């Protein structure tokens, strides 16, 4: 699912699924325990907190 | 490293094996502090072999819980397995407090007076060097003596 | 002399109460009148709860961030 | 000249930069600036230079780093000895169960272990400040 | 030509992170721990650290990328939860030394003894349960405490250790006081032997509790 979402960075591709790409990602997911770790250590899974919406403001004045 | 305290009568700069031909001033100071500290420890150690042997043998127990008495503890090597182990760890403590109460003023051991532990120095340099050399020569002899008393204790049963 | 980020340049939103705080969006246009307090106009791919994907921000609320990239807001 | 929004923002920045420095001084007198509130007590600064000041350790502020180190190690030895001689070796439970009494020395000593922990913390704090 | 934005209308951005002081302050003065401001350099300094050899490639061998986790700390929680490569090398050499001692300890105790006797896998638990003339536990433990209280590795967790990793200044009999002597080579031999002793100790520990796991006892 994460691979499909990354390779289809569009809302149109979530309602009208690109079935060839979807099944390609589904078959490619077997190597997740290695690919996921290789992305974790190489800085390709997580994103710094300063790039996503942290949450509601709790202060300003 | 000659002209430093330690070279008096029977040998000059003694080093047969060198160990100071490098000239490292920091290395010599640490060796000098070690040499003097060992002597100072050994000199009290040689006193520690003579006195309990002949007399003294403090009245009392030294371990009321174990019912030991100072007379019971054998003099010499055999004591270190007979003195209650709590005593030895406390000797290390009394050493440590004086290792952190006998602060070092300059480069080589100092700040206690002749043996006064505020006493002051010997002032007159001729006595300052003569006493300092006397401490070194006495300390080295006691160092050779206490190991000899260790060996004599092992060779012939008791300490004598 | 142009003021603010260039047109079509990605900027990171620094408005704390914005729905797109710390997100990124293309700069549609920057109003050149010095009297306008919030001249920078930014459009976003992700709409807020009012189904609005564009908003006008102040000159001190956009920092000219790089392109989002794959799977990144 | 007309007051553009940039000029108003500049006045905001100038006012805030001046006032934030002014309010720290002896001329603002806010209840949040009382003793027991945010500011440190007058003669007892706790944290300076991002380092625990000597006043943190209270009455031990005058102690030397070597004295605190010796006390820390001595208290650690004595307290660990008390705990080990009360729990595992020389247990007191059977002796006190049959109508006896605790070896009071063990009880007194065993309380010197956490004291030793905080003593070595104080030793490090003193060493950092050069005392 | 783009006009420069005045400092009045500039931006704060997010260079100010949770691992550093904010607008203007000082961080909490923690005693010996992760101190000071961290900076990402683990992998880079890992590619300059020695230890890689021809047995596995010849470049910096780290599958699982355990070195890089310090560099990731900034992306993850922006906190150095994972140690820097300097701390990893300190652990490397400490484990290597302890294993090189411990393996020959296992061998010697099965064939030598002093005036209590109990296996090798239960020697410590026995010594910690029958003190008669066993102050040696106290002496060994106080030596260990003094040694890694004095030689506590500074701030090696965040890669800002002034002391070189594993360099305790213990070179008594001038074995490699030579200007280089290929000190890289001597350190490499030490690391290789430490890794070998680690594997040996792991083999013995896993074999004694999983019978017939490692060939021979
Ligand atoms: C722990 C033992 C110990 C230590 C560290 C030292 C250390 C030292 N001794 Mg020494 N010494 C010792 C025991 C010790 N001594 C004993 C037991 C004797 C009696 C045999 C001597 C007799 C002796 C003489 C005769 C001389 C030294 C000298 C020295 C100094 C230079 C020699 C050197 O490189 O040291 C290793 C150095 C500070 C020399 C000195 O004072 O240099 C100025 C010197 O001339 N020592
Ligand atoms: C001022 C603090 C202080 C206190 C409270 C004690 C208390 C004690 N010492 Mg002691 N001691 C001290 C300072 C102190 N010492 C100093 C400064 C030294 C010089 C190194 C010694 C050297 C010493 C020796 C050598 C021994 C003791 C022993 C003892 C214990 C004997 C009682 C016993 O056997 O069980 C009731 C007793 C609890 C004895 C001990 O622990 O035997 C089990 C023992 O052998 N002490
Ligand atoms: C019996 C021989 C002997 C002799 C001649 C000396 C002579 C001396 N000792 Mg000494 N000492 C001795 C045995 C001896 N000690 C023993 C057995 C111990 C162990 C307790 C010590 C522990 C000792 C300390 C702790 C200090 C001296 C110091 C001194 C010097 C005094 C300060 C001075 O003159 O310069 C000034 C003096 C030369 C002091 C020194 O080196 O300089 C101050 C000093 O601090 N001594
Ligand atoms: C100045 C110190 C000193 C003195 C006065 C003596 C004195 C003596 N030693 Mg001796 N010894 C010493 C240091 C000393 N030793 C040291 C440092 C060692 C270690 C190398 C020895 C090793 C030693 C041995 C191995 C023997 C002696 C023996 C003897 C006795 C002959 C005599 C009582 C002999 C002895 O007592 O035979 C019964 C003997 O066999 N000593
Ligand atoms: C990781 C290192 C390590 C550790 C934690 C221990 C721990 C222990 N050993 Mg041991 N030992 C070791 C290495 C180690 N040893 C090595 C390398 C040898 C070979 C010389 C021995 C030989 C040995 C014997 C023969 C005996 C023990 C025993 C014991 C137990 C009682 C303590 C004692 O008297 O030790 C004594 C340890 C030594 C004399 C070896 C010290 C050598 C040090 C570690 C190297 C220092 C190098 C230095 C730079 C020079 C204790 C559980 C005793 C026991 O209860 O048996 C089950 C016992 O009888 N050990
Ligand atoms: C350099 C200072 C120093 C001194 C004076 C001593 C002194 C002593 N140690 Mg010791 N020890 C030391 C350093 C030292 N150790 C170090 C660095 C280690 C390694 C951690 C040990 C490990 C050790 C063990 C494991 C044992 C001793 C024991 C002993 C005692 C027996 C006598 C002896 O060693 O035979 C000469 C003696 C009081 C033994 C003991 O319990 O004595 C009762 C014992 O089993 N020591
Ligand atoms: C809460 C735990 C804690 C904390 C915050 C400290 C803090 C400190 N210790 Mg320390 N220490 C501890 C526990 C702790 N210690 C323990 C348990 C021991 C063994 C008894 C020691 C032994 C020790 C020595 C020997 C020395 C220090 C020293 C220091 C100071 C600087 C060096 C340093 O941190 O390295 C040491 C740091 C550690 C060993 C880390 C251990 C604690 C970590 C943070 C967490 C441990 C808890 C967990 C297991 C039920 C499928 C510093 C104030 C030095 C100093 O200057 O003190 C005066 C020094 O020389 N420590
Ligand atoms: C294969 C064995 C081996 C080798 C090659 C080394 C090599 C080294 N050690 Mg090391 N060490 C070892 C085992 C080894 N160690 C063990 C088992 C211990 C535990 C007691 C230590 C404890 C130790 C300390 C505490 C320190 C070193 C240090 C050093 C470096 C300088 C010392 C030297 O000249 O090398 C020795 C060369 C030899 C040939 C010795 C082998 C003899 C058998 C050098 C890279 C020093 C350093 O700077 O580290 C980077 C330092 O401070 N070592
Ligand atoms: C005080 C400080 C002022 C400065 C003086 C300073 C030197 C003090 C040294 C004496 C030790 C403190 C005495 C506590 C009492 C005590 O030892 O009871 C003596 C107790 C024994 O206690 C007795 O034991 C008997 C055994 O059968 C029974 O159990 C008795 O009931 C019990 O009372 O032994 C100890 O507590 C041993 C632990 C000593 C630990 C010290 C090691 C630390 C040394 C290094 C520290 C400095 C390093 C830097
Ligand atoms: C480049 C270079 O050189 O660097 C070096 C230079 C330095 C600084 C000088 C240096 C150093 C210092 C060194 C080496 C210290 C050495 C220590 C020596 C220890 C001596 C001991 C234990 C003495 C004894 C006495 C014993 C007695 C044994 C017996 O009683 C026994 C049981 C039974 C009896 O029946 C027979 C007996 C026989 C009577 C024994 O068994 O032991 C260092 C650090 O190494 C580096």
């Amino acid at each position: 699912g994460r691979s499909y979402l990354i390779r289809t960075n569009d809302a149109a591709k979530e309602i009208n699924i690109d079935v060839p790409l979807a099944v390609t990602c589904m078959a490619s997911g077997f190597s997740w325990p290695v690919a996921a770790w290789q992305e974790i250590v190489n800085g390709e899974m997580a994103v710094p907190n300063d790039q996503i919406h942290n949450g509601g403001p709790w202060n300003q004045s | 490293f000659e002209n430093e305290l330690g070279v008096q009568a029977p040998t000059g700069f003694f080093d047969p094996l060198g160990l100071s031909s490098d000239g490292s001033i920091d290395n010599f100071k640490r060796r000098r502090a070690s040499e003097i500290k060992h002597g100072r420890v050994a000199m009290l150690a040689t006193m520690g072999y003579m006195t309990p042997e002949i007399t003294g043998k403090f009245p009392g127990y030294l371990s009321y819980s174990q019912s030991i008495k100072f007379a019971d503890v054998p003099n010499g090597l055999a004591a270190m397995s007979k003195v209650p182990v709590l005593g030895w760890a406390q000797v290390a403590a009394y050493g440590a407090v004086c290792e952190l109460s006998q602060d070092q003023s300059p480069g080589t051991p100092g700040a206690a007076g002749d043996f006064g532990f505020k006493v002051i120095t010997s002032e007159d340099e001729e006595t300052l060097k003569r006493k300092l050399n006397s401490e070194l020569a006495n300390g080295r002899l006691a160092m050779m003596a206490i190991i000899g008393l260790f060996f004599q204790d092992g060779l012939t049963g008791g300490a004598y | 002399p142009w003021v603010g980020p260039k047109k079509g340049s990605w900027v990171k939103i620094l408005r704390p109460e914005s729905y797109w705080f710390q997100q990124r969006g293309q700069v549609v246009n920057v109003n050149q009148k010095p009297e306008v307090k919030y001249p920078v106009t930014v459009k976003f791919d992700s709409v807020n709860y009012a189904n609005v994907n564009t908003n006008g921000y102040a000159l001190w609320e956009v920092i000219e961030a790089p392109a989002p990239g794959p799977g990144e807001v | 000249y007309t007051e553009t929004v940039a000029d108003e923002r500049l006045f905001e920045q100038v006012y805030l930069q001046y006032t934030s420095e002014y309010l720290k001084g002896p001329l603002y007198w806010h209840p949040d600036k009382l003793q027991g509130w945010l500011p440190d007590y007058p003669g007892t600064p706790m944290i300076k230079e991002g380092k625990y000041t000597s006043h943190v350790i209270g009455n031990l502020k005058a102690f030397s780093s070597n004295e605190l180190a010796f006390l820390s190690m001595l208290f650690f030895g004595v307290g660990l000895y008390g705990n080990l001689q009360f729990n595992f070796y020389d247990p007191q439970w059977a002796k006190v169960d049959a109508g006896g009494f605790f070896n009071v020395s063990y009880i007194v000593e065993s309380f010197l272990l956490p004291i030793s922990f905080f003593m070595h913390i104080a030793c490090y704090i003193q060493r950092q400040n050069g005392k | 030509x783009x006009x420069x934005x005045x400092x009045x209308x500039x931006h704060p951005k997010h260079m100010l992170v949770a691992g550093v002081r904010g607008y203007e302050m000082e961080w909490q003065p923690i005693p010996g721990d992760a101190v000071k401001y961290p900076k990402p350099n683990s992998e880079e300094m890992f590619k300059t650290m020695i230890g890689a050899d021809v047995e596995t490639g010849g470049e910096a061998w780290d599958p699982l990328g355990f070195h890089k986790l310090f560099d990731r700390n900034f992306d993850f929680n922006m906190l150095p939860v994972y140690p820097h490569v300097q701390w990893l090398r300190e652990a490397e050499i400490k484990h290597g030394r302890v294993c090189m001692l411990a393996f020959i300890g296992c061998f010697a105790q099965a064939g030598y003894h002093i005036g209590v006797q109990p296996d090798w896998s239960k020697a410590l638990a026995e010594c910690y349960a029958s003190p008669t003339g066993a102050v040696g536990l106290f002496q060994i433990s106080v030596l260990i405490g003094w040694i890694e209280g004095k030689n506590y590795n500074g701030d090696a967790w965040v890669g800002m250790s002034e002391k070189e990793p594993g360099d305790l200044g213990f070179d008594p009999a001038g074995f490699t006081k030579n200007p280089d002597f290929d000190l890289k080579k001597a350190q490499l031999q030490e690391i290789k032997n430490g890794r070998l002793a680690m594997v040996g100790c792991a083999s013995i520990a896993a074999n004694h509790f999983i019978p017939g796991s490692v060939p021979l006892l």
